[PDB]
């Protein structure tokens, strides 16, 4: 009697591969839009909150610097990024509204979500109750569900990335390293703490990653601290190989049992990636009172909800060094970019 | 604890992707 997964997923699908086989192109410049503060850094860009001069509203734009991303050697990542969140289409993911390039910059104009990264909260408060933090890692799980019946491996899952919409729920930004593959992949790329061991291991793999970086999420969350910590990269990752992992005392039995198997060294045993798939995570003892549809639905009374302060207020958002946007007047690296 | 080692560490601020 139920609305079918299985059949919801099949259109989402016809609809996804429409746009990722003609994506769009070219539909807003520069000179639309207001830039008013950087809303936060990675390796590859700044985003910054401007308002679009017509309308008035506010929006997110990454700003991606074209020589900076070939010196970086991640052009092909940037040509996924844009393709990918053109195509996609989930409650949990940032809208992307406009995207456009000039002689010197890429730009992704995203809604913009003024409640903050989970990654300020979480480090605010210190940790979530495991209602808190089970509430959200719903929505990765079908997030991570919807993207990987896409073909699609996320591979940047972490708080940083996690927004908080003034609903309570979340949206995930950045998908720089976002792909869409059939089997296995080989690049070495993520955050170091949320590594699998098989990117570690420079071994092929394949979307099991993401139910690991799951793992390592909920753990956080949970925890207030990841499950492998240390001060250089280096020996963060000989832990994750190791890959005992140790919980707080506060832990509930049951989530301590979804966590080891999630964060299984052995592919053959991790959760998400057996037989049954995500339902093995959907149907966990951790997740008992989870109503899966009542979460796609938006329907749950969620935990929190950010102080609202808009429409354009960026103080759940931490200040950053402003950069002015210089664009060249000769164009920069043209045919590396022709399909963005 | 746990906690406090991780607080004095160098990795509480945002962490960046390799
Ligand atoms: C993850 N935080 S951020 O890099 O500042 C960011 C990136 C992408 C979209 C955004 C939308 N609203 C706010 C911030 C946004
Ligand atoms: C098909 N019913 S639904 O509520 O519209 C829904 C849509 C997408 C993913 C879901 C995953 N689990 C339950 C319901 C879900």
């Amino acid at each position: 009697e139920q609305e079918s997964v299985k059949e919801f997923l099949a259109k989402a699908k016809e609809e996804f591969l429409k746009k990722w086989e003609s994506p769009s192109q070219n539909t807003a410049q520069l000179d639309h839009f207001d830039r008013i503060k950087t809303l936060g850094t990675g390796s590859f860009g700044r985003v910054m909150l401007v308002k679009h001069k017509e309308t008035g509203n506010h929006y997110a734009m990454k700003i991606l610097d074209k020589q900076k991303v070939v010196k970086l050697k991640q052009i092909e990542h940037t040509l996924n990024e844009k393709r990918i969140l053109q195509a996609v289409n989930f409650p949990f993911l940032v809208k992307l509204e406009f995207s456009f390039k000039d002689n010197s910059n890429l730009y992704m104009v995203m809604e913009y979500v003024p409640g903050g990264e989970m990654f300020s909260h979480l480090r605010r408060i210190g940790r979530f109750s495991e209602p808190h933090a089970r509430f959200y890692a719903a929505q990765i799980v079908l997030t991570f569900e919807y993207l990987h019946s896409l073909d699609l491996i996320y591979r940047d899952l972490k708080p940083e990335n996690l927004l908080i919409d003034q609903q309570g729920y979340i949206q995930v930004t950045d998908f720089g390293f976002a792909k869409r593959v059939k089997g296995r992949t080989w690049t070495l790329c993520g955050t170091p703490e949320y590594l699998a061991p098989e990117i570690i291991l420079s071994k092929g793999y394949n979307k099991a990653v993401d139910w690991w970086a799951l793992g390592v999420l909920i753990y956080e969350m949970a925890a207030g601290y990841p499950p492998f910590f240390a001060d250089q990269p280096i020996q963060i990752y000989e832990k994750i190989v190791s890959g005992k992992v140790r919980f707080p005392s506060h832990f509930s039995s049951d989530l301590k049992d979804l966590l080891r198997n999630l964060l299984q060294v052995d592919l053959t045993k991790r959760f998400g990636n057996l037989k049954n798939g995500v339902n093995d995570i959907k149907n966990h003892k951790w997740f008992a009172t989870t109503d899966w549809i009542a979460i796609y639905q938006r329907k749950v009374e969620a935990p929190f909800i950010p102080k609202f302060k808009g429409p354009g207020d960026t103080s759940n958002f931490d200040d950053y060094e402003e950069e002015e946007i210089r664009v060249s007047i000769n164009e920069k690296c043209g045919k590396e970019f022709t399909e963005f | 604890t746990t906690y406090a080692d991780f607080i004095a560490s160098g990795r509480t601020g945002r962490r960046n992707a390799i």
